């Protein structure tokens, strides 16, 4: 089963208002995962995971968040790793989405 | 409303040890109300809800010794399926359970509920009449038929009408001011612009509880069924969710489109425009 | 209150 992941703040972005940002990833099997988010490229260490939880259609999630503040320069991104995945998925954020 | 408790039990194999992990997640009305994991310093049943913490340490040592029998059911019954399916313990395998029961408005009991996953894809499930056994694939039939000359399904019944009921009942009656709580949905429009003489109208709810709820576009009153982009319920962190709604009008015409939000936690369903 | 399955798969 092939991850689907949803790139979003918190709350409604605010440039320079700190916030979360979350990485909500499901839809996959086996648990094994491997997810990463980045700033500008660049992996941001402090990233909180939630504890392993599954659906009714037996599928796994999970939500990992970091603390950020929002700017114009600063993208960011979330970098995946599944077995059914050939390549790792990046799903980049959008304020507008 | 109805009113359901579930336990979530996941059993992965490990290559090169003997004892999978175990992981069980409780629920109480769709909310994680305990959890197992035995790959935690200290492995035991924690709670999740606030209202969890009204338990005996001695409540936690029952339930403690229950996922170490568990963990030896599971163990057991990987490497049967490993068998089964003519596989190899060099690579991890994955059996999965469901099990709980449903609870109308009065919490008089609805149904029974217990399921069973391999690798992900059903195996075995407990047909609604608590009784009869449906067996995915030939496999399972070793299974089914294990598990009719053991009259496994009895054993289950009692628990699944008996005690689950009761547990719940429980559990709805010291965390009700909780249970009961809904968080309404804070809406708005949102203005894309773009090319070819177009604009993106994406309608916002945000921090609600529980996740159950509807979105549509309308044009005068006449509901936009096809072409309305959506995205799936996601969580904010917070406890509670967030999820939108795009359409692609033409431009001025903005005031022509209206936005509706219902939601069980609302004083009456949300209409809404930009502005 | 989790329960404990009976008979082994």
């Amino acid at each position: 089963k092939t991850p689907q992941i949803q790139v979003y703040s918190r709350h409604p972005p605010e440039n320079g208002k700190p916030n979360i940002l979350n990485c909500y990833v499901t839809q996959f099997h086996p648990p094994h995962i491997e997810i990463q988010m980045l700033k500008n490229g660049k992996k941001i260490p402090k990233v909180e995971m939630s504890d392993m939880s599954f659906s009714k259609d037996w599928s796994f999630y999970i939500l990992a968040h970091t603390e950020f503040t929002p700017t114009e320069t600063d993208t960011y991104a979330c970098r995946v790793k599944h077995a059914s995945m050939a390549e790792p998925k990046t799903v980049y954020w959008d304020r507008d989405m | 409303g109805p009113h359901s408790m579930r336990y979530f039990e996941t059993a992965v194999s490990r290559p090169g040890l003997e004892e999978p992990r175990y992981i069980s997640v409780g629920y109480v009305d769709n909310k994680e109300f305990v959890r197992f994991d035995s790959d935690a310093e200290n492995p035991r049943y924690e709670p999740r809800a606030p209202w969890m913490e009204q338990e005996g340490p001695e409540y936690w040592e029952r339930e403690t010794q229950k996922a170490k029998g568990q963990e030896q059911w599971f163990r057991v019954s990987l490497r049967n399926l490993l068998g089964y399916y003519n596989q190899s313990a060099g690579g991890s395998h994955t059996l999965q359970q469901m099990s709980g029961c449903d609870l109308g408005s009065d919490w008089r009991l609805l149904r029974g509920y217990l399921q069973f996953a391999y690798e992900g894809r059903d195996y075995i499930a407990l047909n609604e009449d608590l009784k009869t056994w449906t067996a995915a694939d030939m496999a399972a039939q070793i299974t089914r038929r294990k598990w009719e000359q053991s009259g496994a399904a009895e054993h289950y019944k009692a628990y699944l009408e008996g005690e689950c009921v009761e547990w719940l009942h429980r559990y709805l009656k010291n965390g009700n001011a909780t249970l009961l709580r809904t968080d309404s949905p804070k809406a708005h429009v949102t203005h894309h612009p773009r090319s070819k003489g177009e604009v993106t109208l994406r309608c916002w709810a945000l921090g609600f509880y529980p996740a159950d709820i509807t979105l549509t576009w309308q044009l005068n009153g006449e509901e936009l069924t096809q072409d309305m982009e959506l995205v799936e319920t996601r969580p904010a962190g917070d406890g509670t969710f967030q999820k939108w709604a795009s359409v692609v009008v033409p431009l001025g015409k903005e005031q022509n489109y209206t936005c509706r939000v219902y939601h069980e936690g609302l004083p009456e369903p949300l209409t809404l425009r930009w502005e | 209150a989790s329960d404990e399955n009976m008979e082994t798969m």
